[PDB]
RNA sequence: CCCCACUAUGCUUAGCCCUAAACCUCAACAGUUAAUCAACAAAACUGCUCGCCAGAACACUACGAGCCACAGCUUAAAACUCAAAGGACCUGGCGGUGCUUCAUAUCCCUCUAGAGGAGCCUGUUCUGUAAUCGAUAAACCCCGAUCAACCUCACCACCUCUUGCUCAGCCUAUAUACCGCCAUCUUCAGCAAACCCUGAUGAAGGCUACAAAGUAAGCGCAAGUACCCACGUAAAGACGUUAGGUCAAGGUGUAGCCCAUGAGGUGGCAAGAAAUGGGCUACAUUUUCUACCCCAGAAAAACGAUAGCCCUUAUGAAACUUAAGGGUCGAAGGUGGAUUUAGC
């Protein structure tokens, strides 16, 4: 959501140019052009930190796990 | 791309390589000063604009060959500008945690140092919490960086010399209208004054400017204890008169305190007055008197 | 203007730049430091720091003057100061000492004496012609104006500009002549039309 | 509205070259002369005669070389030599190109008295500065 | 025009009875504010009440502001009396008149002492 | 929307009054 | 309309009349909120029934019929005529229409010097001539012309020439065919292609900075540059506006003349009844004359023509018409109405 309470107008960009969009959803929110939503709080700083730690920690798990992966294949 | 930027600088070292062998320098110490030089010399142009002049000298792209942008706020489109505020904020914070002639540079010089285009409220914004950032105690780590948004905002006087008689003496010059004199005061004298070889009540019959003449010794309390000659060519009488005034002012400013010295400027005994005849212009009788506007 | 907004205009007063700095105020001293850091206009040919400048007398003769012929003005307003005081030490000489001690001869007294006497302290505009107060400046260049326009006028023949001024300032310095009559007159048509000065 | 030079502004389409995406204000300033000689300068005779000589070099020069010009012609005046420098399209044979330039040469030459010399240069196209 | 100024005449009446009462606002009334005239546009397209302002500025501003606030409440109670069947918008306008009579009042108690011109071109065309 | 019908209507009748009274 | 008086009438009783924007302008009943809906209005529908509608206008009409109704109500046509009538929106503006802010040589007052009074100079209009043209409120009027005695000259009169200085010519018509060069708002800052989004993908719309769909190349402003700075003055000043000016700078479209609307020679206008614009000189004593270039002496009813007349000189082949000088004359004029110009 906006400042305003709209949804984001980014959400509807990139449901035009089929950008897949995962996003935090509260009561008030709009999941229907939202790939994956995830039905949690937004506004407690303890959920947004969770979340940011979650998704960090997802994406630098992926990231190394890429790494060890083309490392094992130049290996082979 | 970073490609044509390499070969446009590979380009230029060989074309200065060239250019020192044309001009007979020493390829290794030709500089950028000697190239401008040799170019100047080499490509005589005369227009004004110095931008369009000739010279051989040595904005980028955001994102490599796999399309990822280096700059992780490049999405909000002035990752520059958002890059400097998170700084700015990230400061504020641990300074929060933990607890003239300089003024700011305007949205131009911002614009230059962050090489992109901003709007006057994002200056105002940055400017604000550059503010905020001054008024919370910053220390020197902070206050450094404001020293990189900071912009800085006396008269130069002659020494005394001396002549054949042993006088000490200072001589200065100045102008007016289109009058140039030039004065030298001596250290010690009797209030004479000369003008071209004459002496000032008879070269100036005018009383006013006899009255300009006194303004600046008067002004420093200093009427009879020096000996002024000076040489006036062109304008009119009032126009030698001052100036000569300016030019004793500047010359006794070599004898004057220092503090005596900002007094005269602080009165205008100093400034160079800018006033000069404007331009008659076409299709008007004179500088501003139009043509009567006939109806 | 040449001068650019950052230059201010000059403080030609010898007695500002004497003053000792303990008697200098906090915002005194914030002044003198800020003057230090900003642009002085040239001092203007008009004003010098000379113990005998009257900016009143400078400012008539400036009005005075016809075509830029200030030395013509200069000399004019000399001759009426010489004619002034002359008169003043023939009437003293011809009087008694009892009339010696009340007659005035300063020709800078009596011609800003005079001046203040010819000031109007009301006039009018239209808005009806409503009477209005007059700010300070413009009654001393009613009163400067109108003193230049009485002497100017056609009604003298032959009788030279400093004679006349000078008889015009001495019977203002006494609160007669046309000039007082004309500030009457003012006054008394401001009366007059104070009904319609609710306007 | 100043209509003398000048390239009007209508679509962003158009190409124009350095000397004409520049007004007359700009000639001391962007873009100097086209001509050189000593006529106009203080004191020096004869600014009418170099005068009607360039007019007439210029208009022959564009008829010599239909549609090869890329650029209005440079003339330079040292001592009796004359100096042409065109730039030209590549459109043209070389063959051509020099037969020109040598019938170019000896008529002017011949014509003015003076040992005329015509310099070309070649460019793929006409050199766009900005688009009007 | 006489319509004209009767209706000026009934709604400076109708605006006087107005203001003397807390009926508008408790705070308008407490203001106290006076009228000296009131003028009708021309096109009756608005109401100019011209009101008298004190020496004070900030009350004047407050009075002023109070006025513009209420302008359209007591347009309302206006037609709601039906003192008026239209009533144009009601402007208050500040009338410093009295300021100049009462400054002339302070100075001076210091002050010292058509067929004519037709029958040219009959004339003209008879001669002619 | 538009009182045109209406003062078709109102004319109309108006007249039809007219000639009733004059007939 | 306002003020006064007063009646039917508003009230009661007993009958009639049966009309309303009698409108929640949305018929009664039952049901649904599931995938919305031309627009606007009161969110969208389904089932069922009754009443009603079938272009506008003729027409809350005529006729017929009914009614306690008698200038009435209800029902309700047709002929002639039309290509529309109509519903809801979108973009709209101009209004001698106020209020609050404003304008910085600017709208008024205030400041200075002027114009509007006189002469003269000059342009224009009119008069006149056989005797140019163009300019015509701002944005014409010492304008094209940084210039007309002959030439210039394109005008007029008279005479002369015919493949003509020109692989002719035309200053013949059209600036309402244009290029070219400009006026004007402009003493303006907007013009904008190219995209993106919104309205259901309708005519349209795209504003929020504690920001909510806009981005914008480019043009102009700005910037830079010239002159003496960084100031100022110039220069610059887009797109549009006046079918704005110039076919007589030149070129050119269209149309016309070709023994002449072309070419050449000689001679000639151009004045004043008059009005008007602009400029110069003044109406003086802050002046006039002289010396001087600012410490003087005289003049002061004289001040005041560059006008008129005469003469000389300069230029030229030609001066009556040009200019300069001299002599002579000493006039109008006595600081000028409404109005009006310019200057920070
Ligand atoms: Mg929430
Ligand atoms: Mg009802
Ligand atoms: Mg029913
Ligand atoms: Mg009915
Ligand atoms: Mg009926
Ligand atoms: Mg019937
Ligand atoms: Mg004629």
């Amino acid at each position: 959501l906006n400042n305003i309470f709209e949804p984001h107008v980014a959400v509807r960009d990139a449901a035009k140019m089929n950008i897949p969009t995962v996003g935090i959803v509260d009561t008030n929110c709009n999941p229907c052009l939202i790939t994956y939503p995830v039905p949690g709080n937004d506004d407690s700083p303890l959920a947004v930190h969770l979340y940011c730690r979650l998704f960090q920690t997802a994406i630098t798990r992926a990231k190394e796990k890429r790494q060890q992966v083309e490392a094992l294949y130049r290996l082979q | 791309t970073e490609d044509f930027i390499k070969k446009q600088i590979e380009e230029f070292n060989i074309g200065k390589r060239h250019l020192a062998n044309m001009m007979g320098e020493d390829p290794e110490t030709f500089t950028q000063e000697d190239i401008d030089r040799a170019i100047a010399y080499l490509f005589p142009s005369g227009l004004f604009e110095k931008r369009a002049r000739p010279v051989m000298k040595h904005r980028a792209i955001q994102w490599g060959e796999d399309g990822r942008p280096f700059h992780y706020l490049f999405y909000t489109g002035k990752q520059s500008y958002y890059s400097l505020m998170h700084d700015v904020y990230g400061m504020l914070l641990n300074l929060e945690k933990h607890q003239i002639g300089s003024r700011w540079l305007i949205k131009e010089e911002l614009e230059e140092m962050l090489v992109e285009k901003l709007s006057d409220l994002d200056y105002m914004q940055f400017i604000r919490l550059l503010e905020k950032l001054l008024t919370s105690q910053c220390g020197a780590a902070e206050e450094e960086f404001v020293q990189r948004f900071r912009r800085s905002v006396k008269q130069l006087i002659e020494p005394v010399q001396y002549d054949e008689q042993g006088m000490a003496f200072s001589k200065s010059e100045g102008k007016r209208k289109t009058a140039k004199a030039e004065a030298i005061v001596y250290k010690h004298g009797s209030g004479r004054i000369k003008v071209n070889g004459i002496d000032y009540q008879l070269y100036f019959p005018i009383t006013q400017d006899r009255e300009q003449l006194m303004f600046p010794f008067h002004f420093v309390d200093r009427l009879g204890k020096h000996d002024v000659t000076c040489t006036v060519s062109g304008g009119g009488r009032s126009a030698q008169a001052g100036a000569i005034r300016l030019a004793m002012a500047k010359a006794l400013c070599s004898f004057v305190t220092e503090d005596e010295v900002e007094w005269m400027r602080q009165a205008g005994l100093l400034t160079t007055d800018p006033r000069v005849r404007e331009r008659k212009k076409p299709g008007q009788e004179g500088a501003r008197r139009k043509f009567t506007w006939k109806k | 203007s040449r001068y650019s907004p950052e230059f201010k205009d000059p403080l030609i007063d010898k007695e500002y730049y004497r003053k000792p700095v303990e008697e200098l105020t906090e915002e005194e001293k914030y002044v003198r430091e800020l003057k230090k850091t900003q642009l002085i206009k040239a001092a203007p040919a008009g004003k010098t720091s000379s113990v005998f400048e009257d900016p009143v007398i400078s400012k008539f003769t400036n009005m005075m003057m016809i075509g830029g012929n200030k030395v013509l003005a200069r000399s004019l307003m000399i001759q009426t100061l010489e004619a002034v005081k002359r008169k003043q030490f023939e009437k003293y000489h011809a009087a008694s000492a009892e009339e010696q001690a009340t007659i005035e001869r300063n020709p800078y007294t009596i011609f800003h004496q005079a001046l203040k006497n010819c000031e109007p302290m009301i006039g009018l505009v239209p808005i009806y012609q409503v009477p209005v107060p007059l700010p300070d400046r413009r009654r001393r260049f009613l009163a400067m104006k109108w003193m230049i326009t009485e002497c100017r006028d056609k009604k003298h023949q032959r009788t030279l500009m400093p004679e006349k001024l000078s008889h015009k300032l001495l019977e203002a310095f006494h609160n007669q002549g046309p000039v007082i009559k004309r500030k009457h007159d003012l006054h008394k048509m401001a009366e007059a039309n104070r009904a319609l000065a609710h306007y | 509205k100043n209509r003398a030079a000048r390239v009007r502004v209508s679509k962003g389409d158009k190409p124009v070259t350095y000397e004409e995406a520049h007004a007359p204000h700009y000639i001391a300033h962007r873009k100097g002369w086209l001509s050189l000689h000593t006529g106009n300068l203080d004191g020096e005779d004869h600014a009418a005669e170099r005068t009607v000589e360039d007019v007439f070099l210029r208009k022959f020069m564009w008829g010599t070389f239909p549609g090869c010009l890329a650029d209005q012609l440079v003339l330079k005046r040292r001592g009796n030599q004359l100096e042409i420098c065109a730039v030209v399209l590549r459109q043209l044979s070389p063959h051509k190109y020099y037969f020109l330039v040598g019938y170019s040469e000896t008529l002017l030459s011949y014509f003015y008295k003076c040992p005329v010399r015509l310099h070309l240069q070649t460019v793929p196209s006409k050199v766009v500065y900005k688009y009007l | 025009h006489a319509r004209l100024r009767a209706l000026n005449g009934l709604l400076y009446k109708a605006l006087t009875d107005l203001l003397c009462t807390p009926e508008v606002s408790q705070e308008l009334y407490d203001l106290n504010v006076e009228l000296s005239k009131v003028s009708l546009t021309p096109d009756f397209s608005a109401c100019r009440a011209y009101w008298k302002t004190t020496l004070s500025a900030e009350q004047n501003a407050h009075m002023e502001a109070v006025l513009q606030r209420s302008a359209a409440h007591m347009r309302h109670l206006l037609m709601s009396q039906q003192t008026l069947r239209n009533v144009p918008p009601i402007v208050f306008v500040q009338d410093k008149g009295n300021a100049a009579l009462a400054e002339l009042d302070q100075l001076l108690a210091v002050a010292d002492f058509d067929h004519e011109a037709l029958n040219k071109q009959i004339m003209e065309y008879k001669r002619r | 929307k538009n009182v045109l019908k209406i003062r078709r209507r109102k004319m109309n009748h108006h007249k039809y009054r007219k000639l009733v009274k004059k007939t």
